[PDB]
DNA sequence: AACACTGCGAGATA
DNA sequence: TATCTCGCAA
């Protein structure tokens, strides 16, 4: 009795880079009584949190949200690397109340519009929490997934308690027809999950695409309190980063530098992304009767083993989930916190 | 370092006025009066004002509860 | 109130009383009386004998019944077995009544259907949220000696008859206008009512007011916007209540019936239903401390405790010491208040 | 509390260094200081040479101040340190005697007295007398309170609490009563309970044979850890033995039988000073055994019980009829007006309340708690962590009962200008320390941290 | 507030030798283990007895010290029983030790003993979820030569910062050696809010220890202890090896390379260029 | 193109 | 069980 993903088959390309914008959907529907607030507040909450996260794994990307609130789409944060302002944002819509109908049509043309200053390197992405059953379009959908697709744009959407067909198509479509991106729910906790699993980058099996060198440099703090001089906003802040090259103050970021126009990154950043990349081979779960190793944990020094011979309690099985490479034994929490937290293998570090 | 320190009350001026007469009654041990709504007191006697104000409380309204 | 609403035409639901002559066995329709009519004491006139003649006559197949606990079920047996129905009903209001005696009103009537489940009815949205308080103003030393020299109801004449009581009503009604709320007073004494309500510009409905002026403040509340300060003794309250002013003042009270002002009370918030997100309903009672009516105040809170309303105490809101517009803040009119209350002790 | 540090450093300078001679005494005290304060004194045990004081202000930085004279303040008080106007300077250094037993306590000192515990068979069980020491603890608190049979027989113990005057209680008649002492004996849960006793054999046995530094010496070598093998044998003076005798009879010992023997170190001179876990014929199984009721309905639903305990509940609200899991009662303005009675102030219940009765109350604290101190700031509305409505439901009737205002601080003065009492208001305001002002007196009662900080501005 | 200080003192015998080399061999390791000792019972006294824990990082592996995985199966002596223990541990260990020992000299197991230390952190504080643990870890390293800067481990430090900054771990390091400004480390206790420490040799660090090693707890109003800047000019070129300022940064491979592109196939990934895009570089 | 006007039972009451 | 209110009828 095991629930395990079986093996992963693309750990060779991510989108590194991204620039997502995620879509709420505030309308009359989101109102209904299913989720313990309502649809609309535990959505947003948990927006908030996919915010946070998303950020913090992607610490290089853009986003952008959009609602749907009487057949419009209004942006309520442009795109922008600040989660701040984003989380800002949110926070003044939890408190407004949904009207109208879904919009989706608008919402997509919006979004293809807000995504062609991204460049070429840049990856673009959206993710649609659709709520409701139907939209109201005022124009021609299939021409709007055409333009999409036309325009590299891949989408993945959220539905909630039901499949609508319309949608169904769309993630097909865009998403170079492999379908596996309309994932809907049947829980809040299957939701979290839902958002968790859209915070990585998105990998399917990459058409052979340009690959891009791209010019970024890196700052270095500053050391004087007093002189308090910003260029980013104008303000007195009491110390901030250097642009290596437009050498102009900039208030504390991974911001693109406000005088010439180039990224600025520390490295912690490319550590996340390294992080992404080239992830550990699941743990496997050691036989029950043929592993006849030490007792013990290996990362930590957990006493859970097994029992020896209990009828049916050493019959069950034997917490020994062992890494492969370093054949290493972990104790579960231990495998999981691994596999969740920090993810350089203990024992595989260690030779 | 000036530090006046004592017993501090602070009411409404009538009650202000009653605990003056009820202090008076008990010997005066209020150090000062600060202002209308202010009075400084030793701490020594505050615990018996209290008590003979509870006991004339008790006389004059005595709770009907009707 | 709600018959004409209701699909009912009052045109065959004649209405007796043994004073409200009407037309009995003439009816074409269904018909409402009145326990004091169709079985009391109160037969002033024989139109009771004669509608209840005419109820033996026909076999009156149903019955309808609204609070028949206050009235002795003696009349109710003797009626039922003077006419001789098909059947009946009971709206009950109470889970134990004085009428259940040996021969229980249930089984002469039928069996228990639905109970009038109060957790069930206020909490899903018609009350808007009952929110007692009760501003504790404070007192003075020349009325409370004046108070303590007086008994015998000549006493409560200088109890509300108090200079900060002017100063937390003026204040409260200042404030409720500033949230766009009308405001519902409601009192017992008569004249320390007329004295509240022509200063403060108000009108009034009080005792022995013609009906000509009556029903037109009532245009001026529910149409015109600049009433929403309203006076009402104790007619305006049993009689009509008002579904608008999420703000309800309670000044002047009486002992003893403070049940009674909890059934005033009560019918007021289970008129204002429309199920609002907020539908703040607020009440509050102006109190002066160490007097005889704030320690029966408490018993009527107590009762709205018992109905499952939550009570919270204010002692003074933040505000009240910003308004130059409060009548009897000045000594000067506080003495000329206390030479007017003498002036009234000495009349009364 | 009358808060034995107060004590400690109520006692003179001498003394105190004589207590300071037994390195043990010393750790114990160095546990109870503020932690600044603690800081300071680990930073100069070692460089064996006096500080400026300016160095040791510059250690602090801004908004954390009050706890440098707070640390200060206390440390001088029982004068573990010298302040030296050497040079007009502060050249600070603690008491010498303090200095090396506590750096010989922290590498292998001489303290033969802290070392007076022996090893040996600890054929001592957990419960192997710990249940027994508990029993001792029980009766004598059930005694104190008065139960329906009392054989609390420490007649020493008897004589402490009457002449102590523990509770209010008629000892001529034999009464013993709660009182304000005995209500505050029903307040300090543990730690208080034990710290009034203990000061209360303090006061009683003061008068002969005392040996002052020998009485501590023995009082923390039994809270400092187990020493087991040879202490009442060995380690103990004459009138230590017989103190120890007293203490073991008090229950804070934990001596086995044979009257001669070993140390017997019961879990309560532990519970003296660890203020930690308050748990204790053969059988007694309760991590949350103490089933008291209170929500917002203000009533009594209890399933776990303890009799103490529940008749300490019973101290602010009626009994009918003892129930199975339940006790026929329920908290009104009368339940708590019945210790009102005795004059009981709606103020040590509060805390006792949010810390006792919660081995029932464990979901219902956690259900008010929420987690609502990192979620205070962005939702502003607080989930009744710590109950509001009791609380103003309690002041209520306090109030009723009442009726007077007092405020703390000190009247102020030399305020010579009005530009200074407008600045110090503003800052005060800034601060929220003033608690009222007026130019046209020069004069308020306040606390003393805004003249404290203009002292310190103008100073240096 | 209870604090876990988890020291990982490594212990290289080559690196003893070198600091037998370093200055005269005017006294071994043996003057860090005993400061150590002392420094590890201040912090055992300090709180309301919160635990410790000491890791090591021998030639050819860590191995555990005080918690004392099962083996059978004075002064409040409860410092007696966590010192002898450990230094029986630590001779134990030191038998360890030979020309099999002295083979595997290509690795420095540093890394792993920070991470297996937070992994223990996690442990620690998730079993006891009552009474959270303000928990933080150290690190003391005897600073030899022979290798200016062993690179083969700057990934699983960096992943041991992400981790301490999410597990909220500040982390503490003392290097003693040569006067070589560890780079990865000093990143590691700048960014995860720690201290740097580049001692002396020969000095007893217990006044050092005690003083910069201890305010690291649960405080923070305190001014920390560090050494001048800590430029996060980070690192030097793949291909190079001359630190970068100006970066230029490939792509999925995500090497850090110089002003000198190969011109195809980033020496880190193979993956030719869009020769347009070297191009476009080059327009400068 | 003139009848009077007050008694009397409901609920509630310390 | 004594006491008001107060609608109520004409
Ligand atoms: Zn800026
Ligand atoms: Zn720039
Ligand atoms: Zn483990
Ligand atoms: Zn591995």
């Amino acid at each position: 009795k095991k629930r395990t993903a079986k093996k992963n088959i693309t750990p060779y390309q991510r989108g590194i880079i991204r620039s997502l914008i995620l879509t709420l959907d505030c309308s009359e529907a989101m109102l209904e009584k299913d989720l313990r607030p309502n649809r609309h507040a535990m959505i947003i909450q948990y927006a908030i949190d996919f915010v946070h996260e998303f950020f913090d794994q992607n610490p290089i990307s853009q986003m952008g949200i959009i609602i749907m609130r009487n057949g419009l789409a209004q942006l309520v944060s442009q795109v922008s690397g600040n989660p701040q302002d984003h989380i800002d944002a949110l926070k003044s819509i939890r408190k407004q109340e949904p009207k109208g109908n879904p919009s989706l049509q608008n919402a997509l043309e919006m979004a293809r519009g807000l995504l062609l200053p991204v460049p070429a390197h840049c990856t673009r992405e959206v993710l649609i929490v659709f709520g409701s059953l139907s939209t109201t379009d005022p124009g021609d959908i299939h021409q709007t997934i055409d333009s999409l697709v036309s325009e590299k744009i891949r989408v993945k959407v959220l539905g909630l308690s039901a499949q609508v067909a319309i949608c169904k198509e769309l993630c097909k479509a865009t998403n170079y027809g492999d379908e596996s991106f309309y994932k809907i729910l049947l829980d809040e906790t299957h939701l979290k999950e839902l958002f968790n699993e859209a915070v990585t980058p998105l990998p399917v099996n990459k058409i052979n695409k340009g690959f891009t060198l791209v010019k970024m440099g890196f700052p270095t703090r500053i050391f004087e309190d007093t002189p308090t001089f910003c260029s980013c906003h104008s303000k007195l802040v009491y110390g901030g980063y250097f642009c290596p090259n437009c050498h102009s103050k900039v208030c504390s970021l991974p911001t693109v530098c406000p005088c010439c126009d180039l990224m600025l990154i520390l490295s912690t950043h490319l550590a996340r992304s390294y992080h992404h990349l080239m992830p550990l081979k699941t743990f496997a779960e050691v036989p029950t009767t043929e592993k006849f190793r030490s007792e013990d944990c290996f990362s930590c020094q957990s006493r859970f083993p097994i029992l020896k011979n209990h009828k049916n309690g050493k019959l069950l099985t034997s917490s020994r989930y062992r890494c492969e490479d370093c054949k290493q034994e972990f104790c579960v929490d231990c495998d999981v916190f691994i596999h969740e937290i920090l993810h350089n293998c203990p024992g595989c570090e260690s030779k | 370092a000036r530090a006046r320190k004592g017993a501090l009350v602070q009411c409404d001026p009538s009650i202000k006025a009653l605990i003056l007469q009820i202090d008076a009654k008990m010997s005066d041990i209020v150090l000062e009066e600060l202002d209308d709504t202010h009075l400084l007191v030793n701490p020594s006697k505050v615990e018996f004002v209290k008590h003979e104000l509870n006991r004339l409380l008790s006389k004059n309204i005595y709770n009907p509860m009707d | 109130q709600f018959l004409q609403w209701c699909t009912l035409q009052p045109e065959n639901c004649a209405v007796f009383t043994s004073d409200n002559k009407e037309m009995f066995q003439t009816e074409s329709g269904l018909v409402v009386s009145t326990y004091s009519m169709v079985a009391n004491t109160r037969n002033r006139s024989h139109d009771s004998q004669k509608v209840m003649d005419f109820l033996t006559g026909r076999e009156w197949g149903f019955i309808i019944l609204d609070e028949v606990h206050v009235v002795p079920a003696a009349m109710f047996r003797r009626v039922v077995s003077t006419i001789a129905a098909h059947a009946k009903l009971g709206l009950t209001a109470t889970l134990v009544r004085e009428d259940d005696k040996i021969g229980d009103l249930n089984f002469l009537i039928g069996p228990k259907l639905y109970e009038a489940n109060w957790m069930e009815l206020s909490q899903k949205g018609h009350i808007a949220n009952v929110q007692c308080a009760e501003v504790w103003c404070p007192m003075t030393a020349e009325f409370y000696q004046e108070y303590l020299r007086e008994t015998a109801r000549k006493r409560m004449l200088l109890y509300i008859m108090n200079p900060t009581k002017f100063q937390a009503c003026q204040f409260l009604i200042q404030y409720h206008e500033r949230r766009g709320d009308k405001i519902i007073v409601f009192s017992d004494n008569v004249y320390a009512l007329q004295e509240y309500a022509l200063k403060m510009g108000k009108p009034f409905i009080y005792g022995s007011t013609p009906q000509q002026e009556r029903m037109n403040i009532l245009q001026n509340f529910q149409y015109n916007d600049q009433i929403n300060t309203i006076f009402l003794s104790k007619v305006g309250d049993t009689s009509i209540d008002l579904p608008e002013a999420t703000c309800l003042i309670q000044i002047s009270s009486h002992y003893g019936s403070r049940r009674q002002e909890a059934q005033r009370l009560g019918r007021i918030l289970r008129a204002k239903r429309r199920n609002d997100e907020g539908f703040n309903a607020f009440f509050y009672s102006l109190v002066s401390k160490d007097t005889q009516e704030m320690y029966y105040s408490t018993k009527r809170q107590a009762f709205l405790v018992d109905q499952g309303y939550a009570f919270k105490v204010i002692t003074h809101l933040h505000g009240m010491e910003n308004i130059p517009n409060l009548a009897y803040a000045s000594p000067r009119e506080r003495r000329e208040l206390l030479q007017e209350v003498l002036l009234k002790n000495e009349e009364a | 509390k009358h808060s034995v540090t107060q004590y400690l450093e109520e006692i003179p300078q001498q003394v105190q260094n004589r207590l300071y001679t037994s390195p043990a005494t010393c750790l114990a005290i160095y546990r109870i200081l503020p932690p600044l304060a603690k800081f300071f004194i680990m930073a100069m045990v070692f460089n064996e040479n006096e500080v400026p004081l300016l160095d040791l202000d510059k250690w602090v930085n801004s908004n954390g101040k009050l706890q440098f004279q707070n640390a200060i303040k206390s440390m001088k008080s029982l004068h573990l340190l010298i302040p030296n106007k050497s040079s007009g300077t502060l050249m600070i250094n603690l008491n010498p005697t303090f200095k090396i037993s506590l750096r010989n306590a922290l590498t292998g000192g001489e303290v033969q007295n802290s070392f007076g515990v022996v090893v040996e068979e600890n054929v001592v069980s957990l419960d192997l007398l710990d249940e027994y020491s508990a029993n001792k603890w029980e009766t004598i608190l059930h005694f104190m309170v008065g139960t329906p049979l009392a054989k609390i027989p420490s007649e020493k113990v008897l004589n402490l609490l009457k002449h102590s005057k523990l509770m209010e209680e008629v000892n001529s008649t034999g009464e013993f009563k709660i009182t304000n002492e005995g209500f505050q004996f029903l307040l300090q849960e543990i730690n208080s309970q034990l710290w009034t006793l203990l000061l209360q054999y303090l006061k009683m046995i003061e008068t002969s044979k005392m040996d002052l530094v020998d009485v501590l010496h023995f009082i923390f070598m039994l809270g400092a850890l187990e020493v087991g093998k040879a202490y009442k044998i060995d380690a103990l003076s004459e009138t230590q033995r017989i103190m120890l005798q007293d203490m073991r009879d008090y229950g804070l010992v934990f001596q086995k039988h044979s009257n001669d023997s070993i140390f017997y170190p019961t879990k309560l001179a532990l519970m003296l000073t660890s203020d930690t876990k308050t748990i204790r014929g053969l059988k007694n199984q309760d991590i949350p055994d103490g089933s008291l009721i209170v929500e917002t309905n203000f009533k009594i639903y209890s399933y776990s019980n303890s009799p103490l305990q529940i008749a300490v509940l019973s101290l602010f609200v009626h009994l009918k009829a003892r129930f199975v899991n339940m006790v026929l009662g329920q908290i009104t303005r009368e339940s708590i007006r019945r210790a009102l009675t005795n004059g009981i102030t709606a103020d040590q219940i509060i805390a006792y309340l949010e810390t006792h009765a919660h081995p029932q109350m464990r979901r219902l604290a956690e259900e008010k708690l929420e987690k609502k101190l990192e979620l205070d700031p962005n939702c502003k509305e607080p989930l009744q962590v710590l109950p509001p409505t009791v609380v103003d439901q309690i002041r209520l009737w306090q109030l009723e009962l009442d009726r007077v205002i007092t405020y703390e601080g000190s009247l102020y003065s030399d305020f010579e200008t009005s530009q200074e009492y407008n600045l110090l208001s503003k800052y005060a305001q800034d601060i929220g320390v003033l608690l009222w002002k007026d130019d046209k007196k020069k004069k308020f009662f306040i606390s003393k941290e805004g003249n404290s900080q203009v002292l310190d501005f103008a100073k240096r | 507030s209870p604090s876990l200080l988890t020291v990982i003192i490594e212990i290289a015998p080559k690196l003893w030798t070198t600091f037998d080399e370093e200055g005269n061999e005017k006294g071994s390791i043996i003057k860090v283990l005993e400061a150590l000792i002392v420094f590890l019972n201040a912090h055992l006294a300090f709180n309301s007895a919160n635990k410790v824990a000491v890791i090591a990082a021998y030639s050819q592996g860590i191995k555990y010290l005080y918690p004392e995985s099962t083996s059978a199966l004075d002064m409040y002596r409860r410092f007696r029983n966590v010192d002898e223990t450990l230094v029986e541990e630590i001779y134990k260990l030191f038998e360890l030790e030979k020309k099999q020992i002295e083979q595997n000299s290509q690795r420095s197991t540093l890394a792993g003993a920070m991470s297996a230390g937070l992994t223990y952190v996690n442990r620690i504080s998730k079993e006891s979820v009552t009474t959270s643990l303000k928990s933080r870890l150290l690190v003391l390293t005897c600073g030899s030569g022979s290798s200016k800067d062993e690179i083969f481990q700057y990934i699983p430090i960096m992943n041991c910062i992400f981790s301490a900054t999410k597990m909220k771990c500040p982390i503490d390091v003392v290097k003693i050696g040569g006067s070589k400004e560890s780079t990865f480390l000093q990143q590691t206790t700048d960014a995860t809010n720690g201290v740097y420490l580049h001692v002396e040799s020969t000095e007893g660090l217990i006044q050092y220890l005690a003083t910069a090693m201890f305010i690291d707890p649960s405080l923070r109003p305190i001014i920390v202890k560090p050494n001048h800047g800590s430029v996060d000019f980070r690192t030097s070129c793949y291909l190079t090896g001359r630190v970068v300022a100006v970066g230029f940064i490939c792509s999925v491979c995500l090497c850090v390379l110089s002003i000198i592109p190969p011109g195809n196939k980033c020496p880190a990934c193979d993956s030719q260029f869009d020769e347009h895009v070297i191009a476009k570089l080059k327009r400068k």
